[PDB]
């Protein structure tokens, strides 16, 4: 598999490229946050007398 | 609908380049050339 | 691991140049710098050959060093304070009256 490539360099470069093209694109419509959602559910109940 | 509607036009012609450069970059990789995948991009409008 | 086998080895054959003969000596100051460094690589790589070695007869030693760390990673293991997650500066103060 690597003698593979050392034959087909332009193969290797189309594989880098595609993947890096993938994260460019990925990184475009990728939310922020500060941390990933970790809050537990809380629910409430309440009732007056 | 109108709602929707200014939102699905913009975006359609971006695709086709993104298409255009995996197409070549997929072609590049077949014939192990930079050159010769302009060779098929050519015909594109003939089917149009 | 899949970069390293397809990208690396195909631009280790294409990018690099073959020229290591007797024709070509160069100076240059960068030269000196890496003829210096490449020197005391050697020297630290010699030390090291030689401390192995008297690391392998001397069992006493090795032994001696190899608890001695043990038993300090314990204790300071015991000595370190906990805690959960570090306190920022999050430019507001709250006041409960
Ligand atoms: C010694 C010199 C070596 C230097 C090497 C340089 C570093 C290489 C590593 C590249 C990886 C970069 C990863 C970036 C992650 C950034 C995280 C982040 O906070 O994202 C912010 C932002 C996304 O959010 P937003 O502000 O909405 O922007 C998107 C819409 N524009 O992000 C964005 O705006 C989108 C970002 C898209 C990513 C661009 C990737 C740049 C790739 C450069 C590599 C070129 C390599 C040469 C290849 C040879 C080709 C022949």
């Amino acid at each position: 598999m690597a003698q593979f490539f050392i034959h087909r360099p332009i193969f290797a470069w189309v594989i880098a490229l595609v993947i890096m093209l993938a994260g460019i694109l990925t990184l475009t419509k990728m939310p922020i946050a500060q941390y990933p959602t970790i809050a537990p559910p809380t629910v409430t109940i309440a009732a007056t007398y | 609908l109108s709602l929707e509607e200014r939102e699905s036009g913009a975006q359609a012609p971006f695709l086709y380049a993104l298409s255009l450069l995996i197409v070549f970059l997929c072609l590049a990789a077949l014939y192990e050339s930079w050159s010769i995948p302009f060779s098929v991009l050519l015909v594109v409008p003939l089917g149009v | 691991l899949i970069v390293a086998l397809t990208f690396t080895p195909a631009l280790c054959a294409t990018i690099l140049k073959q020229h290591d003969p007797n024709k070509e000596p160069s100076n240059n100051i960068f030269a000196r710098f890496f003829r210096s460094f490449n020197n005391g690589f050697d020297r630290m790589s010699h030390s090291y050959q030689n401390g192995v070695s008297r690391m392998l007869k001397g069992k006493i030693f090795s032994g001696v060093l190899y608890a001695v760390v043990v038993a300090l990673l314990v204790f300071l293991f015991q000595k370190l304070p906990s805690s959960f997650l570090p306190e920022e500066d999050q430019g507001v103060v709250m006041t409960l009256v």
